[PDB]
């Protein structure tokens, strides 16, 4: 009987029959947590309560520390939330994962915490999280480059600079507190991803170059490949410096298209880069004009 | 586990709305107002007459004919009046012929015989690997040869090396041939087609060699597929004998899956998983390796392999967790994979026995036992004769 | 059967047992199909294994092939593996004298060992048949019982 | 655990009761395939449907004889096993019904629209048939002994033919094959040919059984007929340990038909043949059951045991393979070929694919020289294991 | 009678049926490990079949042919616990070597006995009628100069020296096994010496240490069993360390 | 296996493990019980001989149950045949241990010394192998009271108590059971012995017809052995009969 | 979300007005892109009969289906490769239809030896026995091209790499480009940007200590469908901590594996296919071949 015991006891409580209120308000759920894990998701999302992930919001919050220990707590409340959000209809939903960012915001460990803020793309949310991700330790070990990174990371922008929402808001508040500026900045700034970007190309290997044949409509096709396959640094480089042969033979909407896939891998450079996208913004007609804009976008964002 | 059970949830809301959404679009709602969907509808009614005959396409040629076999009288030469055209059609296929007039209908049913469906057993296994009570590695090697190429060209290509066309599964028996073939299949969510190979054994003339091209056939169309030759041995050379109507028998049936296997080059269709409990005793006239290249021998579990099998056991199970798993294993001696499953049962079974509802410590050292004993009357002990 | 609640269908180990359509090894199948759908059912799968010498020694042979199969297929199939509702019951004159198809494991997982008669047991066995055959003049089933037991029931 | 569990019943029901919907699904529409150009197709069908003359049946002239008071009849026979006679609607003649011509009848009136191609055995086997080869000895395993003594029977008489003739011999064109299968005897066979520049044809024996009893006879005497209406080939015959095999004159199995293609067969074969450069070879993948009045010396040449590639040999054909993908080069493949039995060119070739399928494992993209010996160890025992005691055999 | 059953035919497996066949027992019943000490060289067994109620003085599974070479033994065959087998090559080899000991004096060598026994095995194979015995034998002990040898007999009757060797229960298990716990180490401390044995025999543990029996002998001396009751108090302190590994 | 190669004992198994010494196991579960239990002043065997026949000429009442020596018997489970051969043998060896030692010889010196001809029977010389199980009880100062049991292979064991014969394996357990140590007396290990001897056995009388019983008793410090005559034999069977009667209906 | 995902009346209008988004909706793509890992092979599951049901209802239907299913493939980022890609190989030998190749290409970004494979073969086999115009040569060819870009090079996943239970970058805009001729002129601004990617990055960090390429991990890429999706997998399987890119979507399943080594995550598997986030004791993060 042992081996079931605990799991009985749980799966016993997810029915929440009469009662939905409560006599208690932290649950009989407490020491079952730490057995047995693959009960506990079963439970709050049957319920498909804000008052189920209240219950379960208290007991994680005092468990951290004291029960075993931090890594452990954090990691058993990451996959309850994952059962749970699926079965919860979407007004509802917005309200559990503010209720979940209380329990993070306490954690040492912030990952789970970002995806929250993130689903929302709430602005306040976000500056409350990532001020919270730095503070635990104020040198910069593993709390500022998580909060750092990790909130960065996320996506919502096609382009690469990621989400960008968080970041003129969180950096004043890092320079502030004083680690140096460089630091916290290059690392919060797209700057440091250029290099990554670069070192991992060679390992996977490149495609080639886009280029097809200048002539015809398949210049028009040479120019829409590079922009689609290169988002980042190329190892097209020598097609699209050589501006003349690729960019200008093009036609219709085309052209300004030839401008703008230009930017893309120029993109993780504008140390010298720049200088192009702005001789193409001076002349000419207005499609290669509005495409130099794009493009200047593109690789500001860098 | 969890996941298993959430799949579940999704799964119950879409048989719902799958028999509802399958109504409006498959016709009337969606009734034929097109010229080409209209013709096609419209002109089978009215060639068709009640009752029809089914026939096997025997050979087509390149004129608008083509020549069948029907179940009921002669064959046919049947031109292909109206619908599909020449490529569509190919031999070995089951087609669809009206009795006023045996011409080709079409296929689209990928054959329709009543060998097919027993061939068919395609809605898949929910056994998939480590719901297995399987080795480790053992199920990796099956993995590595039939699903692999499939899943990542990526590996085989940049590595050089070549795809087989199966693999095969020979015994020491008791050692989950036919469940690795099993978990392998639901992977990939391909058609699992299954025969038994006494099937293919007949005393009827020469029925069984066309059964034996078939199932290659029938896979064809469905393919991606998997295609599993239950106990290969038996059309093969474990026997029939030579006094029963084996003697012409087993020769043809064995002859014919050893050619088309072989080729003359693997050829690379359709994949194979075959199952065999010994190729021990028997004769040579199976598949060799380099045409389905890696061939996979089982062990009969040492200690340090008992782990992997015994630990996958002993979640389903209870109070073997108190004691240790280790100890466990090294008390028990060497025994075959089915022999450690039998033991894990039985240990079951025993409390209930004993007035206990449920495996005990006590229950598992006894259930040990047993078996053992089967074994060891069954074949020599120890110390040397 | 009468214990389990089921219907006794005797099934043989035969499958030449089949010529209505052909062969019982050929059409393995069928037999299959009939016993799922008059579930409960017990199917008694006799086997005596007094019937060949040179079969039991080895592992092929025509009668192993077919047996061999009509077994697989209540693991592959499921419906023995899924549920036991249908039970299968071999029989076997001893622990060990067991064709090969029917003594590995995984199509095993019991055995069970019952006494030749005694006093005591033909004393209870001849006053059941007794009564219901004819009982005798002032009792002396108790005599028999006490001189000797019977060779089988 | 317990909320989920009165799910579990209920989605069973759900599932049967979608088993039969999946037929609906796929259609409810009674047609196959259809394009507006088939409606005017159509018209003509329908006549066709109409009327019962049509459609025609296939039917075989198994002899001509019949003309009896008609315009040519013959027995033409039908396959539901009922002899019919012709007439004409078309024509009928000597020429169009024929000893093995097939003819196309009707099922109420039986008269001849069309003959057919003579046999169905000729046109089914059609596809089988592959033609010259393109293969080399290095495939082979390299340079065998077995290799050399096929060039003796196929390159010598074929190539310079002139020789044999004037000298007084007949050339030999015979060889039995036999041995265990993997050796590579239809790989040898086909390497020869090559280099030579003659044709080579496959012919499988097992996937020609059609049958009527007797019939199994017809077929064998076509394939022969085939390989000898192409001058300068090489006929190489698989799979005849049945249909043209063994007899079985202890039987109590019901057989004969193994018996009547092997009585055509040895009849055709002995005494004479015509035959120009068709070179018989007999490959025999049993040696439980043997023929033996092929197998002894003869109108059939010479007899070589095939052996598995020797020691050179198989080094020489790894290494081509080698190349071709990623190994490390002063590779321990020699080492191992040594250490180990004699071990043939498809075994050689499974170590590299196991090798790298090792190494994949491992998590490198090199195939290494430690994934090479763990590929041996494996392909060796598993070739290893067959027996039929022969021993046994021997003392019979 | 067929040709197969004969005792003559050499096999297409090219070596001889009888020969081949004796090698294949040498896992299963009893287990004998044997490790090499500069002090002791020690074997120990496990399983001597005793149910304590059969005297342990009856079954000997570790028997001393010399006063300075010892050995042990397993095997595999029909009947469980079988004495007699084993039993007639002890005392065969026990005498041969008391022989020796009076033709060419002081305590007999360990590698001659054991060039011997694998030439016993191997004589029968050309003699009349006979197969060899399938038994691994290993003999251990210490030569008359004290050079520690320790080494192993196989069923054809090749012989090898080892630091450390493991048969019965699997053979190749056992070797492999013991392998990880022999260090230069072992060798040289003498309460390790015992250790290394019992820790290849506990990965088929049976009935306490009890039923495991363990003798030293030295260099020239007689075998000294030490108790059953002190076997008892190494293998409770390293039945614990031994869960880890595997 | 799939085929013996053996056929002669100068031919091998096709496995070269000896499948004829486990028939010759079941061989001794054929023939009647043998047992032995230990006494604090002898040791007695209990043996079923092959006679159970009405008419019996008596002469003997040595016919499973052969006084050896004047220290040790030994009797027989299995074939009679075999005995009379075996029992010669173990005369010649019996005595020439005493001209040696000349000492009350140990039941396990005797038994290795028979063994020895046993083993090389089933290795060479093509001779059947044995299908008796003996038990050899004796007295030696250096231990004591014992009891041995020998197998047609050559295998030994002490035992103090011992059962073969009549399905092995209930039998041994069985005898271990009722068995007690050291709360024995001559007389009730013999009350007992008939009592076991009927259990495993079918029948449910047993007579001294079936039945032949040996004592070896110490007296005066040396070994007198002798096989019990029939009226004798009765009043042990007595005894333990109305014990039995109670349990039958 | 996938209630309404099966909602259908295109009996009525092609255009907008009765029509509107259902064959298009049919792949079932928004959930599969936010939330969860077990979710998007399951809705794929369903996906694949959905197929038949548009292409048979109607010859119109399947026009359009084919287009929108080929894109479920690089929006959803399912387990399953099997059906899809092969299925738009043969349609289009059989039938000239520029679209399919486009809507592949997407896909064939993603990791470009395992399903590029088959995509190449048949993108170069119609692009040069089929041209209808310049035009039709020039979707051809961008497609051919945009399809190959070897082994998970700025791969395209919907996760942040730190989870995928988050909200992905702008999945729409590639949708837009494929539900609607690639043809059309005008469409050419728009269609520049259709990028969604997920970073190269496979950086270990969460901690300063700034090494490159991260912890031994646990995947199996001999998989279709996989045991543990739980939240985060099976932390066995076969080894990897290799420096190339981790190769998805038939080889998805990431766990982190760092306690034998004694460091401990801090990201522990939520999703995520790119950087790792751990508190390192070690100055030095260790590197293995697997």
């Amino acid at each position: 009987s042992w081996g079931h015991e605990y799991v009985r006891h749980l799966a016993g409580e997810v029915a929440k029959e009469w009662q939905e209120l409560d006599d208690a308000e932290k649950a009989q759920r407490e020491p079952l947590l730490t057995l047995v894990k693959e009960i506990v998701p079963y439970n709050m999302a049957h319920n498909a309560e804000h008052e189920a992930c209240d219950l379960l919001m208290e007991i994680e919050q005092v468990d951290m520390l004291e029960k075993d220990i931090d890594e452990n707590a954090y990691s058993k409340v990451c996959l309850y939330l994952t059962s749970c959000v699926n079965y919860v209809p979407e007004p509802e939903n917005s309200a559990l994962l503010r209720c979940a960012l209380g329990v993070f915001r306490k954690f040492s460990r912030f990952p789970e915490a970002l995806r929250l803020a993130l689903m929302l793309n709430d602005m306040e949310l976000v500056e409350d999280i990532f001020t919270s991700c730095k503070d635990v330790v104020v040198q910069k070990q593993m709390a500022f480059m998580l909060g750092r990174h990790g909130v960065f990371l996320e996506l919502s922008e096609d382009v690469e600079e990621y989400e960008d929402l968080t970041e003129i808001m969180s950096n004043v508040q890092l320079n502030s507190n004083f680690l140096a500026l460089a630091r916290e900045l290059d690392i919060m700034e797209p700057k440091v991803p250029d290099d990554i970007y670069k070192t991992h190309l060679e390992n996977n290997r490149f495609g080639g170059s886009g280029s097809q044949v200048d002539s015809a409509r398949m210049n028009l096709a040479s120019s829409f490949v590079n922009g689609f396959v290169n988002a980042a640094f190329g190892q097209d480089k020598l097609l699209t410096d050589d501006g003349n042969k690729w960019l200008y033979k093009n036609k219709d909407h085309g052209m300004l298209s030839a401008a703008a896939s230009l930017g893309m891998i120029l993109l993780w450079d504008v140390d010298g880069g720049l200088t192009q996208i702005d001789k193409y913004l001076y002349s000419s007609e207005d499609y290669i004009k509005s495409g130099a804009l794009l493009a200047c976008g593109i690789v500001n964002s860098g | 586990t969890q996941c298993r059970l959430k799949l579940l949830k999704l799964e119950r809301i879409k048989d719902y709305l799958l028999m509802e959404e399958e109504f409006i679009r498959n016709q009337e709602q969606m009734k034929p107002l097109e010229e080409k969907q209209e013709e096609e509808r419209s002109k089978v009614d009215d060639l068709r007459g009640t009752p029809m005959s089914v026939g096997t396409l025997e050979e087509i040629i390149d004129d608008n004919h083509a020549i069948v076999s029907t179940s009921v009288g002669s064959e046919h030469y049947v031109s292909i009046l109206s619908f599909v055209d020449k490529d569509l059609l190919e031999p070995g296929c089951s087609v669809l012929l009206n009795h006023k007039v045996h011409a080709v209908i079409g296929v689209l049913m990928d054959d329709t015989d009543p060998l097919v469906t027993v061939m068919k057993v395609e809605k898949a296994p929910q056994e998939t690997y480590a719901d297995i009570g399987g080795l480790d590695n053992q199920i990796q090697e099956i993995k590595e040869s039939v699903e692999l190429p499939l899943t990542h060209p990526e590996y085989y290509e940049e590595m050089g090396i070549k795809p087989p066309k199966g693999v095969i599964l020979y015994g020491p028996p008791g050692t989950g041939k036919t469940l690795l073939a099993k978990a392998v299949a639901n992977q990939t969510s391909a058609t699992f087609l299954r025969v038994v190979g006494s099937e293919l054994i007949q005393k009827y003339l020469g029925d069984g060699p066309k059964l034996v091209r078939e199932l290659f056939r029938v896979a064809e169309e469905h393919a991606p597929s998997i295609v599993f030759i239950d106990e290969i041995d038996a059309i093969g050379t474990k026997r029939y004998d030579s006094n029963s109507g084996g003697e012409r028998e087993i020769q043809r049936t064995m002859l014919e899956l050893l050619n088309q296997l072989d080729g003359f080059d693997s050829r690379g269709d359709v994949k194979v998983i075959m199952a065999t409990n010994r190729i021990e005793t028997l004769d040579p006239a199976l598949i060799r390796p380099g045409r389905i290249d890696r061939k996979i021998e089982f062990p009969l579990p040492d200690e340090k392999t008992k782990k992997r099998i015994f630990q996958i056991h002993t979640s389903r199970m209870t109070l073997a967790d108190d004691v240790t798993l280790d100890d466990l294993i090294m008390a028990k001696d060497d025994l075959s994979g089915a022999d450690i499953k039998a033991i894990c049962t039985e240990a079951g079974l025993m409390a209930l026995r004993e007035r206990r509802m449920k495996v005990t410590n006590e229950d598992f050292k006894k259930s040990k036992e047993n078996v053992l004993y089967k074994k060891q009357e069954g074949t020599p002990e120890g110390l040397y004769l | 059967a009468h214990h389990t609640d089921c219907t006794f269908i005797r099934v043989s180990g035969s499958e030449l047992v089949q010529k209505f359509i052909g062969e019982g090894a050929r059409m393995v199948r069928e037999l299959f199909v009939m016993a799922r759908e008059h579930a409960p059912s017990i199917i008694f799968m006799d086997e005596i294994d007094s019937i060949g010498s040179s079969r039991l020694e080895g592992g092929s042979g025509g009668d192993s092939e077919v047996q061999r199969t009509m077994l697989e297929l209540l693991n592959q199939l499921d419906g023995f593996e899924a549920t036991k509702n249908i039970k299968v019951i071999m029989a076997t004159n001893r622990i060990d004298i067991l064709d090969s198809a029917l003594l590995r494991p995984g199509r095993i997982d019991r055995k069970i060992e019952f006494p030749p008669p005694n006093e005591e047991a033909r004393l209870d066995i001849l006053k059941i048949h007794s009564r219901k055959m004819n009982l005798t003049r002032g009792i002396n089933l108790r005599k028999i019982a006490e001189l000797m037991p019977g060779a089988s029931g | 655990q317990s909320t989920y569990s009165r799910q579990i019943k209920q989605v069973e029901d759900d599932i049967q009761q979608l088993l039969k919907k999946i037929n609906e699904l796929t259609g409810i529409k009674e047609s196959d395939t259809g394009l507006a150009p088939p409606a005017l197709w159509d018209l003509a069908a329908d006549k066709q449907t109409l009327q019962s003359e049509q459609p025609l049946q296939v039917a075989r002239c198994t002899k001509i004889i019949n003309a009896d008071s008609e315009d040519p009849k013959y027995i033409i026979n039908v396959k539901q096993f009922a002899k019919f006679v012709v007439d004409l609607s078309d024509q009928v003649a000597p020429t169009d019904i024929e000893e093995g011509m097939r003819v196309g009848v009707d099922r109420n009136k039986y008269q001849i629209h069309i003959p057919l191609p003579p046999k169905i055995d000729p046109t089914v086997t059609m596809m089988q048939v592959e033609e010259k080869p393109d293969v080399t000895y290095s495939d082979v395993g390299g340079c065998k002994e077995q290799i050399e003594k096929l060039r003796e029977v196929v390159e010598t008489p074929l190539l310079h033919p002139e020789r044999f003739v004037n000298l007084g011999i007949e050339p030999p064109k015979g060889v039995l094959l036999f041995g265990p299968p993997g050796t590579g005897k239809t790989l040898c066979a086909r390497a020869v040919a090559n280099r030579t520049d003659a044709c080579f044809i496959p012919v499988i024996g097992s996937e020609l059984v059609q049958k009527y009893v007797g019939e199994g006879a017809r077929m064998v005497r076509e394939l022969f007929e085939m390989a000898r209406t192409k001058k300068a080939c090489l006929i190489f015959f698989d799979e005849i340990d049945a249909i043209g095999g063994a007899r079985f004159d202890d039987g109590a199995g019901g057989d004969n038909e193994v018996q009547r293609t092997m009585l055509e067969l040895i009849n055709q074969l002995d005494g004479f043949d015509p035959r120009g450069n068709i070179k018989v070879l007999m490959a025999t993948n049993r040696p439980d059951t043997l023929d033996p009045a092929l197998m002894r010396p003869g109108r059939l040449d010479r007899k070589i045991e095939f052996s598995l590639p020797d020691l050179e040999g198989r080094t020489h054909i790894f290494k081509i393979h080698a190349r071709s993908m990623s190994v490390e080069r002063d590779i321990r493949f020699e080492l191992l070929a040594r250490l180990c039995p004699n071990s043939t060119g498809a075994e050689i070739r499974s170590v590299c694919t196991e090798a790298g399928m090792f190494a994949i494992r491992a998590r490198r993209k090199i195939a290494t020289e430690k994934d090479f010996l763990e590929a041996v160890n494996k392909v060796i025992k598993s070739y290893a294991k067959f027996s039929a005691t022969p021993r046994y055999m021997t003392y019979n | 009678m067929s040709y197969d059953r004969a005792i003559t035919v050499f096999s297409p497996d090219g070596h001889l049926f009888q020969v081949e066949y004796a090698q294949e027992a040498v896992k299963k019943g009893s287990t004998a490990v044997g490790v090499r000490g500069r002090d002791i060289v020690v074997l120990g067994v496990e399983k001597k079949s005793v149910a304590k109620l059969q005297d342990e003085r009856t079954v000997r599974k570790i028997c001393a042919l010399d006063d300075n070479v010892c050995m042990a033994f397993a095997v595999v065959a029909s009947v469980s616990g079988l004495t007699a087998d084993a039993r007639i090559v002890i005392n065969r080899a026990r005498v041969e070597c008391q022989s020796h000991r009076l033709t060419v004096g002081d305590p007999v060598t360990v590698e001659y006995i054991t060039r011997y026994i694998a030439s016993l095995k191997q004589r029968y194979t050309q003699s009349n009628g006979r197969r060899p015995f399938g038994i691994s034998a290993l003999i251990v002990g210490f030569d008359f100069d004290g050079t520690p040898r320790l080494y192993q007999t196989d069923p054809s009757g090749t012989y090898h020296a080892w630091k450390a060797n493991a048969i019965g229960r699997g053979a190749k298990s056992v070797r492999e096994f013991l392998e990880k716990n022999y260090t230069d180490d072992a060798i040289e401390t003498d309460d390790l010496t015992i250790k290394l044995v019992i820790k290849a025999l506990l990965e088929v543990v049976q009935s306490g240490g009890k039923n495991i029996e363990l003798a030293v002998m030295r260099r020239d001396q007689p075998l000294k069993i030490l108790s059953p009751e002190e076997i008892e108090k190494y293998v409770a302190e390293i039945e614990k360390e031994k869960e880890e590994n595997e | 296996m799939s085929r013996r190669y053996d056929s002669r004992t100068t031919i091998f198994s096709p496995e070269g493990r000896l499948y004829q010494v486990e028939y010759a196991m079941e061989a001794i579960g054929h023939a009647g019980t043998c047992l032995g239990i230990l006494a604090n002043d002898g040791v007695l065997l209990a043996a079923e001989r092959r006679n159970i026949h009405k008419l019996l000429d008596e002469v003997f009442f040595s016919e499973k149950i052969y006084k050896l020596n004047e220290d040790m018997a030994c009797s027989v489970a299995g074939i009679t045949s075999d005995a009379n051969v075996l029992t010669n043998e173990l005369r010649l060896i019996a005595q020439r241990y005493l001209l040696q030692y000349q000492e009350p010889i140990p039941c396990e010196q005797l038994v290795t010394a028979l063994c020895d001809i046993k083993q090389a029977y089933t290795q060479f010389g093509g001779k059947r192998p044995f299908g008796v199980s003996l038990l050899y009880i004796g007295w030696d100062k250096h231990y004591g009271f014992q009891l041995y049991q020998s197998d047609p292979s050559g295998n030994y064991g002490g035992w103090k108590a011992t059962c073969i014969g009549n399905n092995s394996a209930a039998a041994v357990s069985m005898l271990k059971q009722d068995y007690k140590e050291g709360e024995m007396t001559l007389k009730s290990a013999l009350a007992l012995a008939v009592k076991v001897l009927n259990k495993t056995m079918d029948v449910s009388k047993l007579s001294a017809e079936k039945v032949e019983i040996a004592t070896l008793t110490r007296e005066n410090g040396k070994t007198v052995i002798r096989v019990l005559k029939q009226k004798e034999v009765e009043q042990l069977i007595k005894k333990h009969e109305e014990e039995e009667a109670k349990a039958e209906r | 979300l996938k209630v309404q995902q099966l909602l259908h009346i295109c009996s009525e209008h092609f255009d907008s007005k009765e029509k509107e988004e259902d064959k298009d909706k049919k792949e079932k793509k928004d959930k599969d892109k936010k939330e969860a890992p077990a979710d998007m092979g399951a809705h794929q599951g369903v996906a694949v009969l959905g197929i038949a049901l548009i292409a048979m209802g109607e010859e119109i239907g399947a026009e359009m289906a084919l287009r929108t299913f080929g894109h479920l493939l690089r929006y959803g980022e399912p387990t399953l490769r099997r059906a899809v890609p092969l299925a738009l190989a043969l349609i289009s030998v059989s039938n000239p239809r520029l679209n399919i190749l486009d809507t592949l290409s997407k896909f064939s970004h993603d990791a470009d030896p395992e399903v590029s494979y088959n995509s190449i073969f048949a993108m170069g086999m119609v692009g040069s026995g089929t041209n209808n115009a310049r035009l039709a040569a020039m979707l051809r060819q961008l497609a051919q091209y945009h399809a190959k870009d070897p082994n998970n090079l700025f791969m395209v996943r919907l996760a942040q790499g730190l989870t995928h239970l988050g909200k992905g970058t702008l999945t729409l805009c590639p949708y837009h480009s494929d539900r609607q001729l690639m043809s059309q002129v005008a469409v050419a601004g728009l269609l520049t940007v259709l990028v969604s990617f997920l970073d190269v990055r496979n950086i270990i960090l969460g901690k300063s200590h700034y090494v490159l390429y991260g912890l031994v991990a646990a995947m199996q890429p001999r998989m279709l469908v996989t045991f543990d999706e739980e939240l985060r997998p099976l932390p066995v399987s076969v080894r990897v901590g290799q420096a190339v890119d981790v190769v998805g979507q038939a080889g998805k399943p990431k766990t982190i594996t760092g306690f034998q080594t004694h460091t401990t995550p801090v990201l522990l598997a939520h999703g995520e296919r790119a950087e790792l986030a751990t508190e390192e004791f070690l100055p030095v993060t260790p590197i293995l071949e697997g």
